């Protein structure tokens, strides 16, 4: 937010005024610009733990596993998977900046955490990348729970069976009229939420003969218009500053989420 | 009395755009709907399109669409037709025209009839313009 | 569309006799509103056209009392009580009910 | 006898446009469902009140109705307004009328005197639909909406949805308090539609992209 | 650019980064004015030099409208004693538009026309005529001994039930009655008939003789300006950011032509935040959608004092059309930065997966980020790579526990 | 907490000119119910496993 | 309300608003800092469970 310009834009007489109150203006856009700064080290934490971009082979040989649905679509522009593409589908004086990475890069780099994993398993975590037939990552992975190597290689078709179904269903019940995703779109509401209940708040006058500056200026002599143009300045400075604590405290609540989803990947 | 006087006329290749212009004179232009209507030689009349009193609504005919942009400036009390893409078929003279139905004085609290358009009231003098190799 | 015809394509009056000039559509030139919207123009040899009829029975401003015109549904004509030198031109039919405006083919009237 | 008012009777609350919007507005509107009071008026037209405000509906085969009077005393002792349509133009006039007991005309019909207002144009009554009318009077202003439908349902008003647009907006400042529709008949024995008034309530106006409204809510209703 | 962030800063020094020094603003062009044609004059002549003045407690209302108002007139005579304005100053009248002025003329006694004002109280505030508290307008007094004066043909309300409402008025004669005693068209006990003469003789005493009052009442809500000042109105001009003043409704943006079905009794719009975006010109009755002036914050990329005094310009958000090496980045077009087709590490952030850095007779150069070095995982379905030897990695880890206890 | 009780209950007076500040009220009303809301996603995701 | 006119007890009553308002919006602010508190125990509190 432009704060000389939302409370009051294009009115030096303002402008003047506001001077008075100090550094509040200073100090919402250093909160604001913060909160920015905190979105991209959240994006960042959470997705660019890849130290290198890994490539799916182009066979798919992964014992009877079929990843066609969470790895990327060649065909696409943009290389989202399929149930990416399915996720994206179904989510003045101020403005908004844009993210420092884009849903491409964000999408390359998921496809480098896939490629690893599917290839190499838990091993480019710690360190080099090292390949593995994917029936003997998952036989492993099996022996982690404490369930033999035979239990899977006994039964590899039954698991890869129960894996493909599992991965078709979830596709199926994302692509439906459910409405799993609720937990963005509370975000993408208290955003919008907040950004028209600032703008609305304009209208108000605040006990001032009018809510526009322009009336203000020209019907009242400067003596006479000062007095309004401080209620104000006073009523829209409250409103910044309520704006821009929820948007303090709604920016804690996502680092908490961000760093749990960072600790989950 | 009510005064037309089309201009813009000429010889012109096919493919390329051309303007016509009507000067308005003698009446209240702004508060006039706007017609363009053409007379291709030895056929009869056809009417091109028409415009609205404050240029917000815009109507074209079939031989016409997509290609004719209708225009007007009720500063200077011009009206102007946008000859994008011509063919041979276009060869015709133009008569800018009046609408017998000006909209209601809103100074006046009575908001009746709604405004509509209707046939040509006054057709100017006419220009010719003609297309082709 | 509303495709619209008059009949007959030319007319030879003798000066003083009455004439009669017809215009049809395709499709009802009556309004919700309860007009029934049709236009006229004659056109003179050698300038634009003039306005005549503006509504089935209505005579613009201007025009002679001769001319005059009926006609309800699809069917309208009009009605010259007596044929001076000067009504020499070619009469258009017009419909103003929908857009476009659609004209009639153009008949002829001309001395015998 | 009464009926239901299924949602009609709202009107644009002021010359401003928007669209693309939901906008929350508190002006004198007919609440919705409301009892609406009928009157056969051809086998009289009585003297209504006007409490702060009128929806007035009609529909007919032959255009029976052609205008209202408006007033306090309906005498010469106060200033009276009169609209009326006859076969070719409207006539708006603001005079202290001496109304007759039944106010109509002929195959025509005025009372005028003493007065400072008239005006003249083109009728918006005209020679299967529905008009409907909404009156106003405050601040000085008197204001009149109105439109227009076709129906079928034959005895009751329709459960559709049609917004009422501005018709008349004088500066008139006369004091109101009654009102009287006035008809047009083939005789002169000097000796049908439906009325609601409008209360103040809270709507909710969705404004579509053309800046038409196409639904509401009557926010005290339920 | 510089200079400036080492100011907002306040230090002379400056570290790698990137800075937010300032807001950019297209400033306005021209300056535009278009006020409806009306050509003539207001009648406040019959106002003020009318030949009689109505009683104060019958205050006689005229209606005015089509007016070219000229307030600098009034203002300037000198026959008014009192010429205040409560909503409005009075110099700023001549440039302002209203909608149904009213002006509301009565006479009335000298010193009592203080009573003429929002919130007053005592007779004539009371019971004869009252402002409202949110009164917008002027009230307009000067003697009228010369006039009006003896003369006993004025008179005033005494004897009333209540207070009044604002602008309203009272004209009703039955005789008022203090006692209980039902007093029926008679001056019974402590009944008086309300109404009672001024004593206006010609050498009255000082605050006694008449004074003639007109108030004018403004109304600004509506939308069609039927009274405005005698302002010239300008050459309209379009897809420039200009100030515009549309029938007295003072703007700054750009104005374009509006494909919005405006009705013809439609004068302005209104966007979702209820604020106007559209307005129909009075002269060539076309609408035309306003947009905010282009603006957005600016950013100084800074490889850092130490550095380098270099420095490239960021202007967020915005077209380099309208900005005045150039580059178009997704997130405001920048300037002072050369753009590279490699890519690198991000080193100074911009935004939309562009970042700069300071790199070789050295310059800013900006690039799309390279989010890792590519990798084909050489998979096969009977291949596995198993470790040979090992590295024994420490690696340091930094967390902030607390702060300063402050009180 | 209803807002406009606590700022003046029972006053018409002080109810319209509250209406000037806009909608704080209703603003600091959202945030209790989410704050409400939110202590029985707590008591849910603690206990309903 | 009972003592003064309408244009002296606006007056008042508006710096009257103005305190009770800010006082419910400090009481709103530490609600929320205190509920986001209690939900990083909850949290924990649920993943110890
Ligand atoms: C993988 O699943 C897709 C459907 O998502 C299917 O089209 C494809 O044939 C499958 N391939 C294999 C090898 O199972
Ligand atoms: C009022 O409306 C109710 C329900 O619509 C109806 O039952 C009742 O008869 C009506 N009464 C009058 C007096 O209109
Ligand atoms: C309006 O007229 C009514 C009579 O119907 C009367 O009782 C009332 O006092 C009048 N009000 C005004 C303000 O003239
Ligand atoms: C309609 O009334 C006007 C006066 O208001 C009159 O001039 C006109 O002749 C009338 N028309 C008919 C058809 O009675
Ligand atoms: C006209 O009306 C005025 C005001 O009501 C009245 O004073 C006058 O006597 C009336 N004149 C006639 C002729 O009715
Ligand atoms: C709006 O106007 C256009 C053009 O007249 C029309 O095609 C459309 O049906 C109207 N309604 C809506 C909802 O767009
Ligand atoms: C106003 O209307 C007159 C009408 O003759 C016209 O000449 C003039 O150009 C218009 N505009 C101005 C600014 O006077
Ligand atoms: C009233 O009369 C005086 C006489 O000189 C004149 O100057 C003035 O313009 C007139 N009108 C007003 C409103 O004062
Ligand atoms: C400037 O940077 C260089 C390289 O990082 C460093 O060696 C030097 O100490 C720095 N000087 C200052 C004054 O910061
Ligand atoms: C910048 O402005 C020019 C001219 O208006 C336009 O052609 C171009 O597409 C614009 N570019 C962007 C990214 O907005
Ligand atoms: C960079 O890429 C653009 C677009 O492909 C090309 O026009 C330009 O010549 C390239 N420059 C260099 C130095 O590779
Ligand atoms: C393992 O690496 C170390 C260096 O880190 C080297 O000294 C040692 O010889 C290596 N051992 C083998 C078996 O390669």
């Amino acid at each position: 937010v432009d704060c000389t310009m939302y409370i009051c834009g294009d009115s030096t007489e303002c402008s003047n005024l506001l001077l008075q109150y100090g550094s509040f203006c200073t100090q919402l856009n250093r909160a604001l610009t913060g909160i920015a700064v905190e979105q991209d080290k959240n994006t960042q934490e959470v997705f660019a733990q890849v130290k290198q971009i890994y490539k799916t082979p182009p066979i798919k040989d992964f014992g009877g596993f079929n990843f066609s649905q969470i790895l990327p679509d060649p065909s696409k522009p943009s290389k989202r998977s399929f149930i990416e593409d399915l996720l994206f589908n179904k989510v003045n004086g101020l403005t908004v900046l844009p993210p420092l990475l884009t849903d491409e890069m964000i999408a390359q780099y998921t496809s480098a955490l896939l490629a690893g994993t599917i290839t190499s398993g838990w091993t480019f975590g710690a360190g080099a990348a090292l390949q593995i037939p994917f029936a003997m990552q998952m036989a492993y992975r099996f022996n982690g729970i404490g369930v033999t190597q035979n239990v899977l290689y006994e039964n590899q078709k039954l698991i890869a069976n129960q894996f493909n179904s599992a991965i078709g269903k979830i596709q199926d019940s994302l692509s439906s009229t459910a409405s799993a995703l609720g937990k963005l779109q509370d975000v993408v509401n208290q955003n919008a939420q907040a950004l028209n209940t600032l703008v609305k708040q304009l209208s108000s006058n605040f006990g001032a003969i009018s809510s526009v500056l322009n009336d203000i200026l020209s019907r009242l002599d400067p003596p006479e218009a000062e007095v309004q143009i401080d209620r104000l300045i006073t009523g829209r400075l409250q409103s910044l500053q309520t704006y821009v604590t929820q948007q303090l405290i709604r920016a804690a609540e996502i680092r908490a989420s961000a760093n749990l989803a960072a600790t989950k990947m | 009395q009510v005064q037309l006087v089309e201009s813009g006329g000429g010889v012109v290749q096919p493919g390329r755009s051309l303007r016509l212009s009507c000067e308005a004179s003698g009446f209240t232009f702004n508060t006039y709907d706007m017609h363009w209507a053409r007379q291709a030689p030895g056929k009869g009349l056809e009417w091109v399109a028409v415009i609205w009193y404050d240029g917000s609504n815009k109507f074209y005919a079939d031989s016409v669409k997509g290609r004719f942009t209708i225009s007007r400036d009720n500063s200077k009390n011009t009206l102007y037709l946008q000859m994008n893409s011509l063919r041979a078929e276009d060869t015709a003279v133009y008569y800018c025209a009046r609408d017998r139905t000006p909209v209601y004085d809103i100074l006046t609290g009575y908001y009746w009839p709604p405004p509509r358009v209707d046939g040509m009231d006054v057709w100017g003098q006419g220009t010719t313009v003609t297309v082709s190799s | 569309d509303n495709v619209m015809t008059q009949t007959p394509f030319s007319l030879s009056v003798t000066p003083g006799q009455p004439a009669s000039i017809s215009c049809k559509s395709s499709q009802s030139l009556l309004h919700s509103d309860g007009k029934t919207y049709l236009y006229w123009y004659l056109q003179k040899p050698g300038q634009s056209p003039q306005l005549l009829i503006y509504e089935v029975s209505n005579r613009f401003s201007g025009v002679p009392e001769r001319f005059s015109g009926s006609g309800s549904g699809t069917d309208f004509t009009l009605k010259i009580s007596r044929v001076e030198a000067e009504d020499v031109g070619v009469y258009y039919c017009m419909q103003s009910i929908q857009l476009p405006f659609t004209f009639g083919q153009g008949t002829k009237l001309e001395i015998k | 006898a009464y009926t239901n008012s299924f949602t009609r009777g709202v009107y644009y609350p002021d010359k401003v446009f928007r669209s693309s919007v939901l906008h929350s507005t508190q002006d004198l509107f007919l609440p919705f469902f409301s009892n609406v009071t009928w009157f056969h008026a051809i086998h009289d037209n009585p003297v209504l009140p006007f409490n702060d405000g009128v929806y007035f509906a009609s529909t007919e085969k032959s255009n029976i109705i052609r205008g209202w009077i408006f007033g306090t005393t309906l005498d010469s002792k106060t200033q009276s307004l009169l609209i009326v349509n006859n076969a070719t133009n409207v006539v708006i006039k603001v005079c202290e009328f001496q109304f007759c007991n039944d106010p109509f005309l002929g195959v025509v019909y005025s009372s005028a005197n003493n007065c400072t207002f008239e005006y003249v144009s083109q009728p918006f009554l005209m020679d299967k639909n529905l008009r409907e009318f909404v009156f106003k009077n405050i601040d000085g202003y008197f204001k009149i909406y109105s439109k227009h439908t076709p129906i079928n349902l034959v005895r009751d008003l329709p459960q559709g949805f049609s917004a009422l647009e501005p018709l008349v907006d004088l500066p008139i400042g006369i004091n109101i308090t009654r009102f009287q529709t006035l008809l047009a008949l083939h005789r002169s024995y000097l000796t049908a539609y439906y009325v609601g008034y409008l209360q103040p309530r809270t709507f909710l106006l969705k404004y579509n992209e053309n800046g038409t409204i196409t639904d509401a809510v009557d926010c005290a209703l339920d | 650019p510089l200079s400036e962030t080492k100011c907002t800063l306040k230090s002379f020094t400056v570290e790698k980064g990137i800075y937010q020094t300032s807001n950019f603003r297209v400033q306005p062009t021209e300056s535009i004015v278009r006020f409806p044609n009306i050509t003539n004059l207001c009648p406040f002549g019959e106002v003020f030099n009318a030949t009689r003045f109505a009683s104060v407690y019958a205050w006689n209302r005229k209606r005015i409208s089509n007016c070219v108002a000229d307030y600098s007139v009034l203002y300037n005579s000198a026959s008014f004693s009192t010429f205040k304005c409560y909503g409005v100053s009075p110099t700023k009248l001549n440039d302002l538009c209203f909608t149904n002025v009213y002006a509301d003329s009565f006479v009335i006694r000298g010193d009592e026309v203080r009573q003429i004002a929002p919130g007053q109280t005592g007779k004539i505030a009371d019971y004869n005529y009252k402002l409202p508290d949110d009164f917008t307008g002027c009230v307009i007094a000067w003697n009228s001994n010369n006039l009006d004066s003896g003369n006993y043909n004025y008179l005033y309300r005494l004897f009333r039930k209540s207070n009044l409402k604002p602008f309203e008025r009272d004209i009703s004669t039955e005789i008022y009655q203090a006692g209980s005693t039902p007093c029926n068209g008679v001056e019974g006990f402590n009944c008086y008939f309300p109404l009672q003469s001024y004593g206006f003789q010609p050498t009255n005493g000082v605050g006694y003789q008449p004074y003639r009052v007109v108030v004018l009442s403004f109304e600004l809500l509506h939308a069609p300006a039927t009274v405005c000042g005698p302002k010239k109105s300008t050459n309209l001009v379009k897809n420039k950011c200009v100030n515009f003043n549309f029938n007295g409704l003072t703007g700054t943006g750009v104005l374009t032509e509006s494909n919005k079905k405006f009705l013809p009794f439609q004068q302005f719009g209104r966007d979702i935040a209820d604020t106007t975006d559209a307005v129909r010109d009075p002269q060539t009755l076309e609408i035309l959608d306003i947009t905010p002036c282009s603006f957005g914050g600016v950013s100084v990329i800074t490889p850092g004092t130490n550095t380098s005094n270099q420095v490239a310009v960021l202007y967020q958000g915005v077209n380099c059309t309208e900005v005045p090496n150039v580059f178009q980045t997704r997130a405001g077009c920048l300037i002072g930065a050369e753009h590279v087709n490699n890519s690198y590490e991000c080193d100074i952030p911009i935004g939309a997966g562009i970042c700069a850095s300071y790199q070789t007779s050295q310059s800013i150069i900006a690039y799309t980020m390279s989010l890792g070095a590519e990798n084909s995982v050489a998979y096969s379905n009977n291949s596995i790579a198993i470790p040979t030897n090992f590295t024994i990695s420490v690696t340091t880890e930094i967390l902030p526990v607390s702060m300063t206890k402050t009180s």
